[PDB]
């Protein structure tokens, strides 16, 4: 065969909705904690522990000046 | 070309709104040599109203404004906001053109919505041009989606890295260096990283291509994300940051010289980590600053990001690169050590590349020579290389000493 | 000549992005494969045909790299 | 594409459409340290061999880098992006 016979070949294909399940919440969950960690780490922060920035930051709670605005309406339509 | 008048049928049509039943084409041209001439007449009478009141539009107020100049009586109604509409009838055999005006009741018109009172003529003085070109003042003329989550975190990490603060800045770097989920957001980065490099030949800042060149040193230390596949877009925005020429505002006080020896750093780790016999993005970098340094007529800055980045790359590069091109150092030694002119920037980058090439020639020096090196200066060009060389043997004794 | 192609015998003389195939035909690659279990030397004539099919295999370029990282990164987890 | 990933570059522009040099002295046997790699005293339907970036090992991507700049005469304005399927961890 390898004097003349040439077939293209192609990558494994990853199929499996058990897998895919998995990276797509994966990576959705880590996206979400580095993005909250980010936002967290560069403002106002509060803490449930004592002095506790690295492990569990929170956003701090600011105060808007109408409520309703950011509560009711929809983001994405 | 030629005198364009109405159509004689076009005198045919009006002379039945008249009642005149026959009438005979000798007359039908009579007629339309005449309000052509008429109209030729105040055609170039209303663009003398145009004109000396300076409009370039032609309004209806113009033609009126003639055939007041003419005596004759003025068309009434045609000062109201109207346009150009025309209303075809097929008909049986009859082809014309009519209005096909429209009617509204007379309350709606007493009650219409009041159009905003108009303002009074004022003065206003601004400079156009001020001893040279204009200024930049308002009065002048100018001259596959990522969900909302990751839309906004990816918001938050390039508004971080553009110089707000540094303690943000240092926590977005911390979130891209060790985050485990960042993939799906990779190529967003390194389209903002390779597009924000590209801006800087609109605008020459240090500050900000430093920034973007943590972001990659950042982007690069994350063991979750594998940059295999996006290393050919950060590769030349890293080479851009390495040899181009002008990597400052002011090319005098900018010290265009640590984002050089960081980016050269940053593409030695760029092409130890990636470099694969498939890849060949070592033998492709270092054929890029090899033809960039032995070429003459490349400016002493771009000059020394290919010295910076071969001597990043290792001993053996310096050894086979470096070495060969020593008595290069006699060329620049010619523009240093001997003038006539000397307030030039020739000079700071002239002697920034002689101590970068000695610093990195030094330990090849000592790796590739006697324990003596008595006159190896001497020996060397300019005698400085080697006086560098005996304080790199000495440096190198010390370290012994420390073990 | 077999149907119009000349073999390579010793006798003869020389938006998505698309899905890539690999630049190795899948018998370029049989060959690969079995050659490389031939000649980790199970059996010795294995070994020693597949000896002389590397000293003398023309189209075993454009397969180098494979073989020579193959080598390299043997000896270095085989020390 | 102007909305596209660099939206933020495209707006702060303001565009708004839409013998030394033969081969061999570059071989990496005669320009490397090989001598640290000798270690003394160590203390088929699918190619195996992973596809490697055809732009990178094929393409010019030189030709992007820029031998002049700041003081040179050419633009730029919005441009696509193109999601490359062969790399893997892309969800789609």
């Amino acid at each position: 065969p390898h004097t003349y016979i040439k077939t293209p070949t192609y990558r494994e294909p990853v199929s499996d909705y058990q897998v895919l399940r998995e990276k797509a919440a994966s990576q959705r969950r880590d996206v979400e904690r580095a993005l909250t960690r980010f936002m967290a780490k560069t403002g106002e922060t509060q803490s449930l522990f004592k002095d506790d920035v690295s492990t569990f930051p929170l956003i701090a709670a600011r105060p808007f000046t109408i409520p309703y605005l950011t509560a009711l309406l929809p983001s994405e339509l | 070309l030629s005198n364009t008048v109405l159509p004689s049928e076009s005198m045919k049509v009006v002379a039945e709104s008249m009642g005149i039943a026959q009438i005979q084409e000798e007359t039908c041209q009579l007629l339309t040599d005449e309000v052509s001439y008429r109209i030729k007449e105040i055609a170039q009478d209303a663009l003398k109203f145009m004109h000396m009141g300076k409009r370039q539009k032609l309004t209806t107020s113009d033609i009126d404004y003639a055939l007041k100049l003419k005596n004759v009586e003025p068309l009434y109604g045609f000062h109201a906001q109207e346009f150009i509409p025309f209303r075809f009838a097929s008909g049986g055999g009859r082809e014309l053109y009519f209005y096909e005006e429209k009617e509204v009741d007379l309350s709606d018109i007493i009650n219409t919505p009041l159009p905003r009172v108009p303002l009074d003529v004022c003065l206003k003085a601004h400079w156009l041009s001020i001893e040279g070109c204009q200024p930049a003042i308002p009065e002048n003329p100018p001259p596959h989606e990522l969900s909302v989550e990751q839309q906004l975190y990816y918001k938050e990490i390039t508004e971080a890295c553009v110089g707000s603060c540094e303690a943000k800045r240092a926590e977005a770097l911390q979130s891209i260096a060790t985050d485990p989920g960042l993939y799906q957001m990779l190529p967003r980065f390194s389209t903002f990283i390779s597009e924000g490099v590209r801006v800087n030949v609109v605008q020459n800042n240090l500050a900000l291509l430093i920034y973007l060149m943590r972001m990659v040193k950042a982007l690069m230390d994350n063991p979750t994300l594998y940059l295999e596949k996006y290393v050919h877009e950060l590769i030349p925005a890293v080479m851009t940051c390495i040899v181009s020429r002008q990597l400052c505002l002011r090319p005098d006080v900018d010290n265009h010289w640590a984002l050089r020896d960081f980016a050269a750093r940053l593409v030695a780790q760029i092409c130890k980590h990636f470099s694969t016999t498939t890849n060949n993005i070592q033998s492709r970098i270092t054929k890029t600053f090899t033809k960039s340094w032995v070429d003459e007529k490349t400016p002493w800055t771009t000059r020394y990001g290919s010295i910076a980045g071969l001597a990043e790359l290792g001993h053996d590069v310096i050894k086979t690169l470096i070495l060969p091109r020593l008595q290069q150092e006699g060329e620049r030694i010619r523009s240093v050590l001997d003038g006539p002119v000397l307030s030039n920037i020739d000079r700071i980058g002239a002697d920034h590349v002689q101590s970068l090439l000695l610093k990195h020639c030094a330990p090849v020096l000592a790796k590739l020579r006697p324990p003596p090196d008595n006159q190896d200066a001497y020996r060397a060009e300019f005698g400085s290389l080697g006086p560098l060389l005996c304080s790199q043997v000495v440096k190198a004794r010390a370290q012994a000493a420390l073990q | 000549s077999i149907e119009g192609c000349q073999p390579a015998i010793p006798e003869n003389p020389p938006r998505l992005k698309p899905r890539s195939i690999h630049e190795l035909s899948v018998e370029q690659q049989l060959y690969y494969k079995e050659i490389t279990e031939a000649c980790v030397g199970s059996c010795e004539a294995k070994r020693a045909e597949a000896l002389q099919s590397i000293a003398t295999d023309p189209g075993l370029y454009q397969m180098l790299p494979r073989f020579s990282t193959f080598i390299s990164e043997g000896v270095r987890v085989n020390v | 594409w102007r909305y596209g990933p660099a939206r933020l570059w495209y707006d702060m522009l303001g565009v708004p459409e839409d013998d030394l040099l033969a081969d061999e002295n570059f071989l990496m046997v005669t320009q490397l340290h090989w001598e640290d790699d000798i270690i003394w005293d160590g203390e088929p339907w699918y190619s195996i061999f992973p596809i490697d970036n055809e732009d990178l090992v094929y393409g010019r991507w030189e030709d992007n880098i820029i031998w002049d700049a700041q003081a040179m005469p050419r633009l730029l304005e919005p441009p696509v992006l193109t999601l490359d399927p062969n790399d893997e961890n892309l969800i789609l």
